[PDB]
């Protein structure tokens, strides 16, 4: 129905943890793409959408196209800045679903190592995910159920074992993480957040000027609004293990490939983070 | 995922499913109980209850009418009295939706998460090194049935086997934390 | 993977930019930018690199040739930067902008049912919403920022600053139409957010610019040598240009508090030349260390090893335009107080400015001058002052008394140098002002232009006092 | 010049006269400015001796002993014990960083030659039962930091990372 | 006269090539194919939609050579490569809904150009959200092919 | 008893004379058999001190140095400088693990004060210069283990590995 | 009598010579053990699809295609993948201008000229039913000739 | 302004002496750095004419003949017979391409007249004979790109290119 | 240039002092790796001469020999009893073989001339009666192969791997 459409910005504003943020987002990217014609008198005649505020302001009086236009990019700016603000974390949900999961794998007689890192600058995890993507040209992996940004295991593993790599060799390196012949010894999890200062999103901009262009005659700045996340925000996750002697290499790697990146564009220090905490509960 | 309004608590999920899914649960477990010395009556009667509906979406245990699934499919609501509360235990609620709409938003219901594969020497992706993944939500629950056969050695199996097992690896991704798993054994849940 | 080298730097009167276009927001506080020093490094490489095969093989290169020449340092979209920015800001706490209470309401009354422009004002040390419709009411606010009383009267004199403030100034609201209490309350609170942010004007920002260098990338085909012209092209970047906004305005100035190298053999050739910074006692000392530090790359630096590459492209002189030092252009002068020298910047670079308006008669040639070298400026096809004057002054053929003469400007037949340099709104300026400091307070203004590729056998001579002329009056 | 000593944070008592500096200077690595403690520090491959207290090296990569950066020389009781070093101030592994280094510090860690008379096995440790924290809150976060009760009131708040960001490994024999 | 998805891709990819005259504008259609689908699925259809009609800017005058490329096979579509890219994979999106018979060429284009039509054109896009999502990602899936395959790797 | 001994391997070799036990036994931890070099210890938090090569203690993570174990007691002149440690061979961070070991040891590992009166400024190293591959192949790899170029030509194996398995970092100053 | 085994070694010939790099080679193998059941499962038109998509058909690969229908002197060149697909799509083009399936000056003409690509997936479409059981033995005999005379990876 | 001349490369080496332009401009199409022969033309339809090889135009799509394309004119003592045409340099048919083209071209084909008489049939061959790639480098690649053999010298890679790249279909009657 | 030297295998000890140089440079092709030999060539259409052992060349394909191929110069007194042959390390026919070779080998092989009288009727040999393979081992895999009495006691594997993987075809006079 359209009245979803016209109430989904009030719905983002009122719920602000309980509102599925996937659904939300792609369906206000709806409102972002027809910004032109939910303003032709389709404001639903009510005056909590942040809609109505886009037909007392005049940008342009004299061309309506650049109005509309210049009003789009300041509704772009408003939700990001509406996304940041209103949807916080609640870090219960997830402290329930490590702890659930730690007393699973116990059971199952693993080796767990829980490891929390904070994000020590603003950092853009899964870049070229699909959250935002159809109103920032952005995105950040995110859970839509969990409704939660993550970072996932794939990538913890990956980014800990070029260190292993580069550090101990690709032979040992596939000792502890396998090969197309074997298998890994150790397991990861995701990386939910479990706590944060405050904002959990943040906005925030690129602006490339010479990027694929020729010559100084080719330079125009072309501005990109997306999300990111906010720093001070705190990532759980685990790591389990069977085999003992992998419990070295792991938790000797942790500490370091934190400093450097654990994200995008890191060559620009964005995506770092501290290592918070470690617990290693060994299997009896 | 569900963006819900009009309605009291709020909801960032819902369970879903269809009248074909319950009919194929109603025919494992008619065809189970005879061939078997077992008759599941609770559940049998919970989902019939249930497919006397056939026909029109619904909801089990919630006040939604209107509601968008998966942020495509506009689906308005009926409720039921049923309240199945030991298989959806959380007091989320539970859909159960016409066959031609529920196909459409149980498949677009899982998670295509796109991994890469980084060109150690460059550290860039390798050119060929990217796909997706389908992985289904967790807390999903499937249905399935173990019969055994008159042996020593099968009563020894469900009496203790049986009733220690509680947790198992689907699967494969195993080391992305891609598998675990707690079984149910509807014995002791309906 | 290792750190290669520290840097200890310092930024006066910064105006970097966020999402919202200002230093702060709701969310956070970021007075540098990473990303804007990576860009800034990388546009200064390509300018000296530019400075360097023009001095020897009068060539000039695409800014494209010359960043997929140097992605091994830079990186590019097929291979990762071989550096790694981290810039580290002391008392950088996580600091953002609370607007607490604002007393509308009474700015409401007389809007309702009206077309009003609201503009602000926030002299007299109190915020006033001046009405377009004459009506004029102070406002009474209590905010997270406490704007100093000396960055109010700074941009109340900066005729630059007060200009690009008109921006983030007013709006026209429109209440004829129901219009009710709420939104325009939300209207106007952002409006005053945004004029707020404006004066988070910081002068002396400290920072320090970590560098760290991935070893992995060992000497692949040239790589000591890029690296260490990337080194120097960032050290030439701290001494020619600052970061952020209106950086060819004396804004943003970097100077070098101190400076750390970790791996001799790649930096020690650039922490001495650092050193040879900070201190200098007189003016002259600094253009001499200026201009030793630029030669000493155009013959004395490694060699012209990948000039010589099949990766490089030549420019198109019609189509094509570049930047490139020019060592001539250096004047140094001594500056004893910094806001008054930011504030006669203006008078320097504006058509109607008395430091220009006496050294530059006729005016046209002025209008001329700037046109060229001043950025880009409106110019209008309505009075005249363009036909023919400007249209002849920057042509290229056509008479010899103008000391500029661009490479493709037509008389008539203008096809894509006039469409650049009278329609391309995005140009920099060539002419250039920095301000320097020691660690004591010896204060000095380089003042230096931009060679551009779109200038036909420019008169260096008559410039090279132009300018100096120029520095003289500002100071 | 400027040196620093490292004052582990255990629930040990053993700590009371390791200091000849209280402040002396006005450089504090570790901070708490109305949010928490900051640049907490972390050592690997030590173990600590809580009888008696004191950085056993292992070679072990899991190991760790956190705890906070303060100024000054030991004790008048130095030049055996301690493990003193001149760092370049990063090759610290600082926990909730706030500030800048100074390029260069010295550090005394105080340091046990690891007595190679027993399988040297270790275990984790974790810092609760308040009483302990409340204990070492007068302790160190009184007797360094005076500016407790000053300004700070929000003990508690920083009684929380206490009770949950000082972990480390201790022989436990 | 019913044509399956691969025939008609088949059909539709060979009008947009024809249509896309600059190199460019493949090339860049060809990247638009290979993830639009994707997306599709990730943000479902009707967002991803409209995604589409933003990026392609309409112009009201491509928006006219668009329009004539149902009819004419000597349409061309002019603008920029991103512009043009997207309104090409426009056009295939709207051939797969006219052409399935989904929704009406006449008031695919009214909604297309007129506003007023635009919001009616989201209502009926809701209501016919499960016919269109059961079978559209295999005619862009052969889209997807098509493009890998007769287009070049820029 | 059973006690080891550490001999690193930087790419300066300074390496021959610094132990007096050459046998210990039957065996060592670290071999060379048909797979390659084989119990590699890996050593954190360390540093080397190539000028007459040594062991540095650094509290960076980031630092390391690997080499391999050999039964030996170092010059009989020690409790003095060189390290000793009883490990119960869980906490040695070792590669390449094959066959398990008594888990309760003696390692000695050449040990120096940190000499605090300039910087730690260390940079990691790997080997190349295949000169350097083989000195170090016939300067201790025969010093030890005979069983090179008699009992097999399989030298690629650790021509390869050496270049592979151990990087270090040291002060380089 | 089975004359597609025949067939099959003829093609085979022209392919394993027509590539240098044995990665090639093992490439093919690959290609040639999954796209014959991908074959038989979807069927005919979606597994062309995903041939000729993974092949890169630019005028030089196509060149060196067309000089492989008579040259036993032409060599496939490019990258593993994309000459271990348009391998299998020289398979495919063979098979059918022998068995006339596809008049020979069609394919050539087709495979030079951009325009006629696209004619060329026309006719393959309205002939898919019959293209796909004929050449099932073909494409299972050049599976057993690839998993023998090849080694793997 | 700018005009091009096609080249026959069959067996039958008529290359020796068969036109007259040297290079004359900055360009020829057919280039070759290190990386083979690049912008190959070839020519459908026609086929050669091995006793003084001349594209006779056959009517068979299947028959092509792949030539280079060098700048010149030919011989300036024909034009009687031979073919020529402008075509804007994106309307022929390029293999190998290395870089772009001038947009336009004048080019001058060896034609001869289709000899109309009796029947023409064609038998498709390729290059062998290691003597005739080695007096086909001689003949055409020598004085073309004299680069051949005093910069560009790995000739093997432009021999081995001329082995596979340049066959054609041939009359043989 | 690395040179080897081909050294058949027969029953009889025709190869009692043939060669005198014995590893010369760093490598062996032929191999004791865990599982016998390695790397063994094989020479089809050259059949064995016993008496005065020599690879006499028969025009049979179906007549071939196994050998050893040692890193050595013959005799430094040859050209009356060889031949010699330089080859890309891909024409060489290798079985169970384990490492690339160099790109760059001149082979030297004993040769015996036709001696066009006695018709050429050559028939196959298999070695056996171990007490064969007993002397062989004293005098080929123990002059140019210490690995045994060094490294092993499974002589008994390389012993059976003579015994199956070695016969021949010899001209019977």
């Amino acid at each position: 129905a359209i009245d979803f459409l016209v109430n989904i910005l009030e719905l983002i504003k009122e719920k602000q943890c309980n509102i599925n943020l996937f659904s939300a987002i792609s369906l206000t990217s709806i409102v972002y793409n027809n910004f032109g014609e939910f303003l032709s008198n389709n404001q639903s005649y009510s005056t909590n959408n942040p809609l109505l505020k886009y037909h007392i302001i005049i940008l342009n009086d004299k061309n309506k196209t650049k109005d509309v236009e210049e009003k789009r990019n300041i509704f772009k700016r408003e939700v990001a800045e509406l996304i940041s603000r209103n949807f916080k974390l609640d870090g219960e949900k997830v402290r329930n679903y490590f702890d659930s999961l730690k007393e699973v794998l116990k059971s199952l007689k693993y080796t767990i190592v829980d490891v929390e890192i904070t994000t020590r600058t603003r950092a853009l995890i899964g870049v070229s995910t699909s959250l935002g993507k159809l109103i920032f040209g952005s995105g950040i992996s995110f859970d839509p159920y969990m409704n939660l940004p993550y970072i996932p295991a794939s990538e913890i593993k990956g980014i800990v074992r070029s260190y292993i790599e580069g550090k101990l060799g690709e032979q040992e390196a596939e000792e502890i993480f396998g090969n197309e012949e074997r298998e890994g010894n150790v397991n990861f999890t995701d990386a939910y957040p479990t706590r944060s200062k405050d904002f959990l999103f943040v906005p925030d901009v690129i602006t490339p000027h010479y990027n694929g262009k020729k010559s100084e005659a080719d330079a125009e700045p072309r501005p990109v609004i997306h999300l990111t996340i906010a720093p001070k925000v705190t990532f759980r996750f685990l790591i389990y293990y069977k085999r003992e002697d992998v419990g070295k290499p792991i938790c000797d790697s942790m500490p370091i490939i934190l400093i450097r990146g654990l994200g995008a564009r890191s060559s620009v220090g964005y995506s770092l983070f501290e290592l918070r905490k470690i617990e290693v509960i060994k299997a009896a | 995922r569900i963006i819900e309004i009009d309605s009291a608590k709020p909801y960032v999920w819902v369970y879903v499913t269809t009248y074909e899914l319950l009919k194929k649960v109603k025919l494992y477990l008619d065809s189970i109980s005879q061939l078997s010395n077992a008759s599941f009556s609770n559940l049998k009667n919970k989902i019939d209850t249930i497919l006397a509906k056939e026909g029109k979406n619904i909801t089990l245990d919630s006040d939604l009418k209107s509601a968008i699934l998966n942020e495509d499919f506009y689906v308005e609501l009926e409720a039921l009295n049923n309240k199945i509360p030991s298989i959806i235990n959380a007091g989320v609620p539970l859909l159960v939706l016409e066959d031609s709409i529920g196909r459409e938003v149980i498949n677009r219901s899982l998670i295509r998460v796109r991994r890469i594969r980084i060109d150690r020497d460059k550290k860039v992706v390798e050119t060929g090194g990217l796909w997706s993944e389908e992985y289904v939500p967790m807390k999903t629950i499937f249905f399935s049935v173990l019969l055994g056969k008159e042996s020593k050695e099968s009563a020894i199996f469900a009496s203790c086997i049986l009733r220690n097992l509680r947790y198992v690896i689907l699967g494969g991704k195993e080391t992305i934390g891609k598998g675990i798993v707690e079984l149910r054994w509807v014995k002791d849940v309906i | 993977e290792e750190l290669l080298m520290s840097l200890k730097l310092k930024a006066l009167y910064p105006l970097t930019g966020g999402y919202n276009r200002h230093s702060i927001n709701p969310f956070y506080e970021e007075l540098v930018r990473p990303t804007e020093i990576k860009g800034l490094w990388r546009w200064w490489n390509r300018v000296l690199f530019n400075t360097l095969a023009y001095s020897t093989k009068g060539k000039l290169y695409t800014y494209e040739s010359i960043d997929r020449l140097f992605e091994d340092v830079f990186g590019s979209e097929n291979k990762k930067s071989a550096v790694r920015l981290e810039v580290i800001t002391d008392e950088g706490n996580d600091n953002r902008f609370e607007l607490s209470y604002v007393e509308l309401d009474k700015v409401i009354d007389c809007l309702r049912n009206y077309k009003r422009k609201v503009s602000l004002d926030f002299i007299d040390n109190t915020l006033i919403a001046e009405i377009e419709g004459s009506t004029k009411i102070p406002i009474s606010f209590k905010s997270n920022l406490d704007i100093d009383k000396i960055i109010k009267d700074l941009v109340h004199n900066n005729k630059l600053l007060s200009f690009e403030l008109l921006g983030f100034k007013s709006v026209e609201i429109d209440a004829t139409k129901i219009s009710d209490k709420k939104i325009l309350k939300e209207i106007l609170r952002d409006l005053i957010t945004n004029y707020l942010e404006y004066f988070n004007i910081k002068q002396e920002v400290t920072f320090t610019l970590n560098i760290y260098l991935d070893k992995s990338r060992e000497h692949k085909q040239n790589f000591e040598d890029k690296l260490k012209f990337a080194l120097y092209s960032l050290l030439v970047f701290i001494l020619l240009g600052g970061i952020g906004r209106k950086t060819s305005r004396g804004f943003g100035s970097l100077s070098i508090i101190d400076v750390k190298c970790y791996d001799n053999s790649i930096c020690k050739k650039i922490e001495d030349l650092a050193k040879n910074f900070l201190k200098i006692s007189s003016g002259n000392e600094l253009k001499s260390k200026i201009e030793s530090i630029l030669d000493c790359i155009k013959n004395s630096c490694i060699d012209t090893l990948y000039i010589e590459n099949n990766i490089l492209s030549e420019i198109d002189p019609k189509k094509n335009v570049v930047y490139f030092i020019n060592s001539d252009l250096f004047e140094v002068k001594r500056i004893n107080d910094k806001e008054k020298v930011l504030a006669n910047i203006y008078k320097a670079v504006s058509s109607e400015g008395c430091c220009i308006k006496s050294i530059i008669t006729d005016k046209y040639v002025r209008k001329s001058f700037l046109i060229a070298f001043g950025g880009y400026r409106k110019v209008e096809k309505d009075k005249g002052l363009d036909i023919g004057f400007i249209k002849n002054y920057l042509c290229e053929t056509c008479e010899t008394v103008s000391s500029f003469n661009i490479v493709d400007f037509l008389l008539s037949e203008g096809s894509f140098m006039s469409d650049y340099i009278l329609q391309y709104e995005h140009r920099n300026s060539l002419l250039r002002f920095k301000l320097i400091s020691d660690n004591s307070n010896n204060s000095y203004l380089i003042g230096y232009i931009l060679h551009s590729s779109y200038f036909k056998k420019i008169d260096i001579k008559y410039v090279r006092c132009i300018l100096e002329k120029l520095t003289y009056c500002v100071i | 010049s400027t040196q620093r000593e490292y004052v582990f944070i255990p629930i040990t008592n053993s700590i009371t006269i390791d200091v000849k500096i209280t402040i002396g200077g006005s450089d504090h690595i570790t901070n708490i400015d109305e949010r928490g403690i900051h640049n907490v520090l972390v050592i690997t491959g030590y173990a600590v001796d809580e009888k008696n207290g004191r950085l056993v090296p292992t070679l072990d990569p899991c190991d760790y002993v956190k705890g906070i950066l303060v100024a000054g020389t030991p004790q008048q009781a130095q030049s055996n014990d301690f493990l003193t070093l001149k760092l370049p101030a990063n090759k610290l592994y600082l926990i909730r960083k706030k500030g800048n280094i100074s390029d260069d510090l010295k550090i005394y860690i105080p340091y046990s030659s690891p007595d190679a008379r027993n399988s040297m096995k270790t275990k984790p440790v974790s810092i609760s039962d308040d009483t302990i924290v409340n204990n070492i809150i007068k302790e160190v976060f009184d007797k360094i930091y005076n500016i407790t009760q000053k300004e700070k009131v929000k003990i508690e708040k920083v009684k929380e990372d206490i009770k949950e960001l000082f972990s480390y490994y201790a022989l436990e024999q | 006269l019913y044509e399956e998805d691969y025939k008609l891709a088949l059909e539709a990819f060979k009008k947009v090539f024809n249509a896309l005259t600059h190199y460019g504008a493949k090339q860049a259609f060809r990247s638009r194919a290979r993830d639009l689908v994707e997306e599709i699925y990730n943000s479902g259809f009707i967002p991803t939609f409209f995604y589409i009609i933003s990026k392609a800017e309409l112009n009201s005058d491509s928006l006219d050579s668009l329009i004539s490329l149902f009819s004419s096979d000597n349409a061309i579509l002019r603008g920029s490569d991103e512009n043009v890219s997207y309104s090409a994979y426009l056009f295939i999106i709207l051939y797969y809904l006219i052409k399935r018979g989904i929704i009406e060429q006449k008031f695919l284009i009214q909604a297309l150009r007129c506003e007023k039509t635009r919001l009616d054109l989201i209502d009926k896009l809701y209501n016919l959200a499960p016919i269109i999502s059961a079978k559209i990602r295999t005619y862009l899936l052969a889209i997807k092919r098509l493009s890998e395959a007769l287009i070049e790797a820029r």
